[PDB]
């Protein structure tokens, strides 16, 4: 019965073309089984300057093991690396890692842009027992009360990590749709491989998008899909004033060497508790401390580093495509025009504008870090105007 | 307010040098630092395992209900109190029997040693809590009539009393109903029990925010699987019309930044000729001039000899070889010159940039005359006096040697110049009576 | 181990280039880029495993010069490693054999870029931005060319000799922040203007930005310090300690400002002197940006 039964499973899976040529098309349908969802880009509108908030259920669904040998594991290890590349991508924008635990929420760090604090915490979040059930009523109670004191020229967006129990809490949060709806910020969760239908409809009550964790690498793929600055709704805002330009010092101006440090509880500035020596500036409470291109706490403005920031995003919206062809037009030398190699695996990647051929590796290569193509670049800049 | 001050000693140290060097009162301490901290640094004690507790307590309230003998009282909620949190009436049976069984410890046990087994006939109390929980469902009876909507009571009603039956589809029991009377007895009031725990979620959902619609049915209930309703609608050319304008302005300015423009075109305009074409004819006529020039390589072979050329090459590589008389020693004043102003005068910069980022904030409306509160416009007079008294002693401590004060206090002015930047400016909008 | 990649980026304005002989100098273009070369086969002296890239910068184009893209290496493609099987330019090596394997493909081919007086395209000057990434691309496949215990230390030099064009500010700037990313050395020698911009570039990588001294003086500097490795610089103790860098203006008039203000969502930080959205027609929502116009 099942004695055969469990190894007619396998009896058609090893067989394959026999004869010759064997072991062969099964690895053939394992790179036919490749080749996953790419982009599906092209949007327009908004996502400017975002305010994530972390919120983290810790609960006893994290002894599961189903991805790593905890749930926390598959977690909180990507976050450091989703951390790094959002603050690759996406610096002019901070992040609230606030954490659940046993019915409360704890906001861990706090909404703020410094990476060594959040990877740290992360580090801290290592050794977390995740005693007691996910409670989002106090989740959102931090993320009201904060995000009721910022502007509402500020980008309010929230990101959920839920490991899809019981929504654990009181106090009408049906009742927090029309409380948040109305406070204008939006609420991201994606379930860890289930599914809760009060949050799925939460988040289609939101406008904020709600997933399903499927594997590590669909893990990564909203990662991925949430690094980049949605398009939330309408009637946000246009603006955001006083933009602090700052100053570099290199305290040896005029002056050499006539303060020993420059942070010694008098000087405008020295904000943290370490010691400095000049080094930044900022032009309202003209402020010198430790070099951050964020924002201040005397001033209260932002400090803005313009080659950093306002040129992050400054192109990361303005994109085009190409298009794959298998056929053989032997532009070149049968060549490409980026990197001048051949291996025809016939996806012949021509431009739409300037039309010229490329490869996978200089596909991937503009669509994940050049994010243009150069050959627009002698197009473009000759005729334009 | 007070615990707030004792329990946190880095925000008492803040607090002592305010009453210490006197710089402002208590009435200006909660008046200008917290006010938005009373819903966020408050947000602990208030919710405490989510108060309001409906559900989230209420699924491991019965399996943490006993550890042992005394397995109680582990440190607020621990596992009794937020039993009390949802029962209210009972709540009131509760006070009833303290004095009935004499010891609370005894109470903890006796009150909830029969109630937990089957049922609880043994004092006037756990009778109380008994009754009232019949009467509770008997209450609770009273309000799922006032929704009446998708509930089949009133579907199955109307074919009983119409043949008068359905009274032996009740009557029709198997399996041996003659003889035992024991779980008859017990199962219908465990089933009543955990309905009593089913309706607690319901003893508490009034404790939300008082919870009710109580359905009307709706009659519309329209399955929409298909439609295509598609909620989100971006898209509508909004970042399409910025493209078409900003690098409009990127092309007609592109890049008026610092050298970024003036260098540009003033090198531009030094190619002179150029539409004239002169200059490109001689620049076209030294593209075909040198252009031999390259690659015979024996111009080419010789365009290294000049070790005059090395000298002078030698020499600002030898010059920035050794840059000399600057302090090479320009700290070792500083670890007297942290201690003493890290001791104090961190916290007590502290003090103001908690106040002055909000004496920029009130003058960062105020010619718009709107949030000009009398409350705001002499909070501009109060801390003005506060802060800038209060410096001028440490200020005048450090004065006490001549060129290890002058380095400093060329940092420390903005403070007094931030202070009179403010104030002076105060009055470059000139307010009336 | 490894393979110590070098990257070279030569400005080659023949507009300046011409100018260079507009004065009847005594430095020309003949004499820049065998110095050039040679540093460039200086590079390959350290090591057999040394690898070389140079792309000037064509009024139209940039062409690889090194390492070609004519059949005299569109069939030849080098000798170590995937061999050609070709016996002629595949056989004498040796310190001085490489070097005129390489020294006709750029004098070839910059005959093929000196022959190309024929613009019309309105003064389309140094194009080093596109430039940048033509190496960028290649030496991503040259990562996957190996890598297996085979760490590619690429390193970029970049040469400038005359002014920088009208170029894409944005396409200027990421390429930088793209080479952030990709965590390769870029150093810079100037010879005849300042480039604010690209000194910033410079700053980005924390590479090296040189002014020169004079241009027929530009082979000791060039011998000590565009020179490999970041073993020899990070050791070497001589930095250029210079970088003062003043920037952050704004775009609706003209300014040198410490406090900017976007105008819409889409990033135009404007200056103060501006009523209207000058980056779309979508007005402003009139809560904010007459705040700017208020205190
Ligand atoms: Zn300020
Ligand atoms: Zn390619
Ligand atoms: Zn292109
Ligand atoms: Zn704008």
């Amino acid at each position: 019965r099942w004695e055969g039964g469990y190894e007619r499973t396998w009896e058609i899976l090893k067989e394959d073309e026999s004869g010759s040529l064997k072991a062969t098309i099964e690895d053939i349908l394992f790179k036919a089984k490749r080749k996953r969802v790419f982009e599906h880009h092209g949007q327009v509108r908004l996502g400017m300057m975002r305010h994530l908030y972390v919120v983290v259920d810790g609960s006893r669904t994290m002894e599961d093991q189903d991805l790593k040998p905890n749930r926390l594991t598959c977690t909180l290890k990507l976050l450091e690396y989703f951390v790094e590349e959002y603050f690759d991508q996406n610096p002019i924008s901070q992040i609230g890692i606030i954490v659940t635990k046993s019915k409360r929420a704890e906001k861990l760090t706090e909404l703020s842009g410094n990476p060594r604090k959040h990877i740290t915490s992360l580090k801290k979040a290592v050794d977390m027992t995740c005693h007691g059930e996910p409670s989002l009523y106090n989740s959102l109670s931090i993320a009201m009360q904060t995000l009721k004191h910022m502007p509402g020229h500020t980008s309010r967006e929230v990101l959920i990590i839920f490991s899809s129990l019981t929504t654990c809490d009181p106090s009408n949060i049906y009742d927090l749709i029309k409380t948040l709806k109305a406070a204008k910020i939006r609420v991201s969760v994606i379930g860890l491989s289930a599914e809760v239908r009060v949050c799925t409809v939460l988040a289609r009550e939101t406008g904020g998008t709600y997933h399903v964790i499927l594997d590590e690498s669909h893990y990564k793929e909203l990662l991925t899909h949430h690094v980049s600055p949605p398009p939330a709704s309408s009637s946000s805002e246009c603006s955001l004033i006083r933009m602090g330009f700052p100053q570099h010092t290199i305290a040896s101006l005029s002056d050499q060497d006539a303060k020993p440090s420059f942070s010694m509880a008098h000087l405008d500035g020295n904000t943290e508790p370490g010691l400095t020596l000049g080094g930044y500036f900022c032009p309202q409470c003209r402020a010198k401390y430790c070099e951050l291109p964020v924002e201040c706490k005397i001033c209260g403005l932002t400090l803005v580093s313009a080659p950093h920031l306002a040129r992050s995003y400054h192109h990361l919206f303005p994109l085009d495509a190409f298009q794959e062809i298998p056929l053989e037009e032997y532009n070149g030398e049968r060549f490409c025009y980026g990197c001048q190699g051949e291996l025809k695996d016939q996806h012949v990647y021509v431009c739409a504008v300037c039309q010229n051929v490329f490869c996978v590796d200089c596909d991937v290569f503009v669509h994940d870090s050049l994010h243009c193509c150069p050959g627009c670049i002698h197009k473009i800049p000759a005729p334009s105007g | 307010k007070n615990r707030m001050l004792q329990e946190d000693p880095v925000l008492f140290q803040l607090y002592k040098d305010l009453v210490v060097s006197q710089v402002i009162s208590a009435e200006e301490f909660w008046a200008n630092r917290l006010n938005v901290n009373a819903t966020d640094s408050s947000s602990t004690s208030n919710h405490k395992q989510d108060v309001g507790i409906s559900a989230a307590f209420l699924a491991d309230v019965r399996p943490q209900t006993d550890g042992c003998n005394g397995l109680r009282y582990n440190l607020t909620s621990d596992i009794i109190e937020s039993i009390f949190r949802t029962y209210p009436a009972v709540k009131m049976k509760y006070a009833e029997n303290v004095p009935h069984n004499m010891t609370e410890k005894e109470f903890w046990t006796r009150f909830f040693q029969s109630h937990y087994f089957h049922r609880d006939r043994l004092n006037t109390g756990s009778k109380d809590l008994f009754a009232e929980c019949a009467k509770i469902d008997e209450k609770g009876l009273k309000t799922m009539v006032s929704l009446g909507v998708k509930n089949p009571l009133l579907d199955l009603t109307a074919l009983e009393d119409k043949p008068l039956d359905e009274g032996y589809g009740i009557s029709s029991v198997p399996s041996a109903s003659n003889s035992k009377s024991i779980k008859e007895n017990s199962n219908a009031a465990i089933i009543k029990r955990f309905n009593h725990h089913s309706a607690m979620v319901l003893a508490a959902g009034l404790r939300k925010q008082e919870a009710q619609n109580e359905q009307t049915s709706e009659p519309s209930n329209m399955d929409g699987n298909s439609g295509d309703a598609d909620c989100f609608q971006p898209a509508v050319k909004r970042a399409k019309l910025q493209e078409s304008i900003e690098y409009e302005d990127l092309g007609k300015n592109n890049s008026v930044k610092t050298i970024a423009l003036n260098l540009k075109k003033s090198d531009r305009y030094y190619h002179g000729p150029t539409p004239i074409q002169s200059l490109q004819y001689a620049t076209s006529q030294d593209i075909i001039n040198s252009f031999q020039s390259i690659r015979q390589e024996m111009e080419a072979y010789t365009p290294k000899l000049t070790q005059v050329l090395s000298s002078s090459a030698a020499s600002s590589t030898i010059t920035a070889l050794s840059p000399g008389g600057a302090l090479m020693q320009g700290g070792t004043q500083q670890a007297i010159n942290q201690m003493v102003p890290n001791d104090i005068q961190s916290e007590l910069k502290h003090l103001y940039v908690a106040v002055g980022e909000l004496l920029r904030h009130f003058w960062s409306c105020f010619p718009v005359n709107t949030p000009f509160l009398e409350e705001k416009v002499v909070k501009m007079k109060s801390n003005l006096e506060r802060f800038q008294v209060t410096k001028l002693c440490p200020f005048q401590e450090k004065i006490r040697r001549q060129y290890l004060s002058t380095n400093l206090v060329s940092h420390i002015e903005e403070m007094l110049q931030t202070a009179y930047n403010k104030l002076h400016t105060w009055q470059s909008r000139r307010l009336m009576k | 181990d490894e393979l110590n990649l070098l990257v070279i980026v030569v400005d080659a304005n023949p507009i300046w280039w011409g100018k260079q002989a507009l004065k009847e100098s005594q430095f020309t273009l003949s004499k820049c880029i065998d110095a050039v070369m040679v540093l460039g086969n200086s590079h390959l002296f350290m090591n057999r495993s040394n690898k070389l890239a140079v792309i000037a910068s064509h009024i139209q184009e940039s062409r690889f010069l090194y390492p070609g893209k004519n059949g005299r290496l569109g069939d030849f493609f080098g000798d170590p490693g995937n061999p050609p099987e070709f016996n002629p330019s595949g056989s004498k090596d040796g310190k001085y054999e490489l070097l005129t394997s390489a020294n006709e493909v750029i004098v070839e081919e910059i005959k093929d870029l000196m022959t190309k007086s024929d613009i019309k395209g309105q003064h389309t000057e140094t194009l080093l931005a596109g430039s940048l990434a033509k190496a960028l691309c290649y030496i991503h496949r040259m990562n996957k060319e190996v890598k297996d215990n085979q760490e590619m230390k690429s390193r970029i030099l970049v040469i400038k000799a005359a002014e920088d064009s009208a170029l894409q500010y944005m396409n200027f700037m990421n390429v930088i922040f793209a080479a952030q990313k990709q965590n390769i050395l870029i150093d810079a020698c100037v010879l005849d203007s300042d480039s604010g911009l690209l000194q910033q570039a410079c700053d980005i990588t924390g590479g090296l930005y040189l002014k020169v001294p004079q241009m027929p003086s530009l082979l000791q500097y060039l011998l000590w310090v565009f020179l490999p490795d970041q073993d020899q610089r990070s050791q070497l103790i001589l930095p250029p300690p210079v970088h003062v860098d003043y920037r952050a203006a704004c775009f609706c008039h003209r300014n040198l400002i410490e406090i900017g203000y976007v105008c819409s969502v889409c990033l135009s930080i404007f200056c103060n002197f501006s009523p209207i959205c000058t980056t779309c027609e979508t007005a402003f929502k009139i809560s904010l940006p007459p705040v700017l116009k208020a205190k």
